[PDB]
Order: structure tokens, then sequence, then C-alpha cells
């Protein structure tokens, strides 16, 4: 219920261009993409790069966990959310 | 920015490797793959045993065939390459 | 009887050890490279984005806690 | 200067006959290519010198790897050394 | 502090090797000390024990890929971070 | 760790390795050792003999029953028999 | 763009270790290896490494070519802060308290 109730409320944020829910597998079970494609190349190659994220933020001792992941750019943001089961991914404007 | 530390081969297969490990920059991020990339292109252009060590923080102890030898850094990795069989 | 005849044969004969050391600066002298002060002028650049940052870390200081 | 042929590399002028040669050159890579490997070793030589001794003259010696060497007496021009691949070969007839 | 990672050997050579791993960080045990000398000595001790064409690896990060003989494959971990790697080809 | 075995007594067996190891260091190339042990065998005993020196090789021979040496001599390995 | 505003820099309470690298992975100057000068050697490659990863994802996909990296800053709650800005020729990082 909370995913639901995450996912709504990432709806109503404005501003969000393209919405990227994934599981911790490459499965974008829901997206407000032009081309799924595009999502596909990143919902799979990202998570390989949090596996390598999290293998660095634990490198430095177990302290630690990626909670989150939160990139902005010039042309939009990438908000990223490393969830247990799922990734809370987002594509909003840099505001 | 390959930078040879001690190299045994003949200069055209020095290029050669600083030019193969940057190909295998170019593709793969895991050092494994770098490695088995160099170790299979040198393995078949040429033809015997070769292996390959790349790494950041490391000591070893191998014997190899004359002017076929090369212990260098490309951009900030410890390319180790040798050919042996 | 058979004719007999003669022939020799061989093999080329070639392997050596070295021991590769651990890495222990592009230059040999750090003084060299130090000596630029454009370039810690360029690093000072930094501290628009860093008291940006700065400002940003402290509203995300604590993760929300319901306990 | 161990000249080629369309087997492999063969010292010439050849001191064994064209026919026996031919038989040799064909029979090692069509013997190694079908279900044989270079793991496995006696059982070569093993197949080499049956197939030898079913055609052509009984009596046949039979030497490969990759470092040896010889002085041999031997029938009149019956003599075959060749490389492929980095491999010698070298086989020979005695009464 | 021996931890044997990958093993693929016969258990008295690798208790050999645990002994002669040892004795090199005794004969070098000093911050002057450097990996190098103590691989010199695995490589010549077990040439000279088990016969040659072995080589001695050891540091702590770094991949390798090598083509090695079977059962003659030895790699491991210490509590002081020395990972070592031996094998013969 | 294999000794094919020859005649008794020690009469063959005893004159190869005596004779090996003045060859295996008084030359390098291969030629001379094998010419040298071949040489030899056929003055004192045989008309025609067969000889092999290497690091590694493969190898498979017809003789004469009870006239085959096989030995690793230091790193190498020296194989001998007669034949004819 | 001076000293004068890099020691303003290093006077930001909050800051641990500061490491700018040239993008070809040499910390110039540092404020981490002054405790421990085996760090920052790790962290600016590793990280250099990193951020050429961050450059294909960037331009892989959906992120548009000819668009590059501003700023990647990260934060390990609890365990420090790490903040990345791309440079023509550097790379400002810094290690701060999140």
């Amino acid at each position: 219920s909370e995913v639901e109730d995450t996912l709504n409320r990432i709806k109503t944020h404005k501003t969000v261009l393209g919405y990227l829910i994934v599981n911790s597998e490459g499965g974008v079970v829901r997206g407000a993409f032009k081309d799924e494609e595009e999502s596909k190349n990143i919902a799979n190659s990202i998570p390989l790069l949090t596996k390598k994220a999290r293998s660095v933020v634990r490198d430095l001792d177990p302290t630690n966990d990626l909670v989150f992941l939160r990139i902005q750019t010039k042309l939009n943001e990438i908000m990223v959310a490393p969830d247990d089961e799922f990734s809370l991914i987002v594509i909003q404007t840099k505001g | 920015q390959p930078v040879i530390k001690n190299s045994d081969m003949s200069v055209e297969m020095q290029k050669e490797v600083e030019e193969v490990a940057k190909k295998a920059i170019d593709y793969c991020n895991t050092d494994k793959e770098i490695a088995t990339f160099i170790k299979d292109d040198f393995r078949s252009r040429y033809h015997g045993t070769w292996h390959c060590i790349v790494g950041r923080n490391f000591g070893s102890f191998v014997t190899f065939e004359r002017s076929y030898y090369i212990y260098l850094y490309v951009g900030q990795l410890a390319i180790l390459l040798f050919k042996t069989g | 009887i058979a004719e007999l005849s003669e022939h020799s044969v061989n093999t080329e004969r070639v392997k050596t050890g070295d021991r590769g050391m651990s890495h222990k600066e592009g230059g040999w002298p750090g003084n060299v490279d130090p000596n630029e002060a454009q370039e810690t002028g360029r690093f000072k650049k930094r501290i628009e984005k860093d008291t940006s940052f700065p400002q940003a870390v402290k509203d995300l200081k604590e993760g929300v806690e319901k306990c | 200067q161990y000249k080629t042929f369309m087997g492999a590399r063969v010292l010439w002028p050849p001191e064994c006959a064209d026919d026996i040669l031919e038989g040799a050159i064909r029979e090692t890579q069509d013997a190694l290519k079908k279900f044989e490997i270079a793991r496995e070793g006696q059982k070569i030589a093993e197949h080499l010198k049956k197939y030898m001794d079913d055609h052509f003259d009984p009596y046949w010696h039979v030497f490969f790897g990759k470092n040896f060497g010889c002085q041999a007496v031997h029938n009149k021009n019956r003599f075959i050394y060749f490389y492929i691949e980095k491999t010698a070969f070298l086989m020979y007839q005695t009464q | 502090k021996a931890i044997i990672n990958s093993s693929d050997m016969q258990g008295d050579l690798l208790q050999e090797a645990q002994d002669v791993i040892q004795s090199g960080i005794e004969n070098n045990s000093a911050p002057v000390l450097n990996i190098e000398a103590a691989c010199k000595y695995i490589k010549e001790n077990l040439d000279k024990k088990f016969g040659p064409t072995w080589q001695c690896i050891i540091g702590e990060g770094y991949a390798y890929d090598v083509t090695v003989q079977n059962n003659t494959l030895l790699f491991m971990f210490y509590n002081g971070n020395l990972a070592v790697l031996i094998f013969k080809s | 760790i294999d000794m094919p075995e020859n005649s008794e007594m020690k009469s063959m067996k005893n004159d190869a390795f005596s004779q090996a190891k003045f060859a295996v260091e008084n030359y390098k190339f291969e030629n001379k050792i094998s010419s040298h042990i071949k040489k030899f065998f056929d003055e004192k005993y045989g008309p025609n003999w067969h000889c092999v020196v290497g690091k590694h090789f493969n190898a498979y021979v017809s003789y004469d029953s009870k006239n085959f040496i096989f030995f690793y001599e230091g790193q190498l390995a020296i194989l001998l028999y007669r034949k004819g | 763009n001076a000293d004068d505003q890099l020691k303003q820099l290093s006077a930001l309470e909050g800051a641990n270790g500061y490491v700018i690298f040239n993008e070809s992975g040499i910390p110039l100057k540092r404020h981490e290896k002054s405790i421990s000068h085996e760090k920052a050697v790790h962290i600016a490659a590793l990280v250099s490494d990193l951020w050429n990863v961050s450059k294909k994802v960037i331009q892989r996909d959906l992120k548009t070519p000819e668009n590059d990296i501003e700023v990647i800053r990260l934060r390990t709650k609890h365990s420090y802060e790490y903040i990345i800005t791309q440079s023509g020729d550097f790379t400002m990082l810094a290690i701060q308290l999140c």
C-alpha cells in the first residue's frame, strides 16, 4: 500500500517528466516515458551501478546502507530511492 | 595516459599493449573483463599462452619469456602482462 | 637388406623472473606540480556550489523517524 | 628454411615419398580434428602408427611434442619431419 | 592466521603451503618488508621442494586470470589482509 | 618415478645411467648428447639402437624384448631402446 | 578563485577532507590525506572511474547526448557526505558531514 501511496504522491509532484518504479530486478512496473527501451537500459544498468554503489558505501565499513541516490543534472533530475524490493526513480525538472 | 614501468617487448608490441588496453578500458569496467580482453587478444594474435593481471596494490613473482613482459600504469590501473607457455 | 641413412632434428631452445612492485605521482617531484597557484584558484571556484551543498546537507541532516 | 605446405611447415627438399608424405600430412590434421584434442597424449600416436601400418610398410616409429631431438638411422628416403602451429612431429621406418 | 579461499590440490602440500608462507613472513617482517621478497622465497621453495614451474603472487587488490595445472592451485587470505595466490603451470 | 626394465644383473641398466650423466653436463644441445649415447651403445653391445632426449615429448615404438630403458634424468627425460 | 577563498572553504565547519583531483586522477590539494594519505588516492581514482561510468549513463538512451555532468553530490548519512563537481580539467570533491 505504501508503494501505491508513494507512487500517487510522485504523480502529484508537478515538475515530474518520466516516472520509473522498478523492482530490485530490472523490471519497470510503471513508467511515464515516451519510449520504454530508453528506460530498459537505465532500469537494468543503473541497478548494476547501484550494485557497485552498495559495494563502495559498505567498503568504507558496514556502518550505513544506500538509502537514497538523487542526482540532479542540467536538463532534468534523476531521483532514485533504493528500497528493499523496489527502487523509486523519477525524472523531474531540476527546479 | 599509459605509463610503462618495466617492459621487455619490442616497441611495436608495446604499442599494441597500450592500444589493446585502451580498447579494454573503453569497453569493460570490471578489471577481470579488462584482463581477459587483453589476455585473449595477445593469445589470439600471437600464439602461446599469455596471462594478465590488473589491479592497484600488488606484487608478484613470475617467470616470463624473453622480450614478452610489461608492467605499466594505464590511467590508474596496474597492468602486468606476460607470456609463459 | 634395406638401405640406411642419417638425419638429425631439433627444436629451438628459449623464461626469466622479476618481481612486480605494488604501487607506492606522474612527476617524481610533488612540489613541481604543487607550485601552480591558478590550480588552487580553480579549486577555490567550487565554494559557490559547496555553500549551496552545505545548506542542502543541513536540510537533509536527519532522516524522518517515527518511533 | 621450413617451406610451407598445404598441411603445415615441412623441411624441404623432402626425404620421403610424396604419397607417404601426403598420407601423413592429411591424416594428422584429420585425426586431430574429428574426435581428438590436445589434452590427450599417447592415444594419438597410437592411432597414427596404426594407420601407417595398415596401408604402408609395417615398421614405423612416431615422436611428437614441443621439445625433443634425435639422431637416428632409418630406411632410405623414409623420414617425415614437420611442424604444425608450434608442434613438432617426426616419423620414420626401419626394416 | 591462514584462511584458505580457493583450494584445488592435496592436503599435504596445502599444509606445506601454509608453512612456507609463514616462513616467508618471518623472513620479511618489518615495515621495510616488500611482498616481492617473500614471493621470491615461496616460488623458489616450492620449486626446490615440489618441482619447478610454480608462481607466487601476493597482495590485496587484484583480479587475475591464469592457466594453472589441476590439483596445483591455491588462493587464500590472512587476518593481516594478505591475499596470496600460488599456482603451478 | 617410472623405470621400465631390461635384462638382469645390471649389465646394461647400470651402464646407461653412468654414461648419461657425463652426457648431460658435457653438452648443451641435445644433438651431441643423443649421438654420444647411441654411439657408445653401438660399440659396446648391439648393431642398431635408438635414443631420445627432451623435457617433454610423446612417443610409442616397437622394439626387442627386455631392451627398453626409460628414465627421468634430472630435469630432462632420456629414452633408449634397441631395434633392427 | 584564489587561495583566500580556498582557506575560507577549509574554514567551513562540517567539512572533513577535501579532495581536488585533475581529471587525470592526481589529488593536488587535500585535507583527507592530512589524516591518511592512503585515502584520497583510493577515492580519487575510484571515483574518477565512477565519473566515467556516470558519463556513460549520462550519455545513454534517455539522457540526451551532448549533455555533460554538472554536480554529482552524494551523501551516506551517518558515514559522511561526498560532493562531486566536474570541471573541464579538475574534479572538486569534498568529504563533509551530511
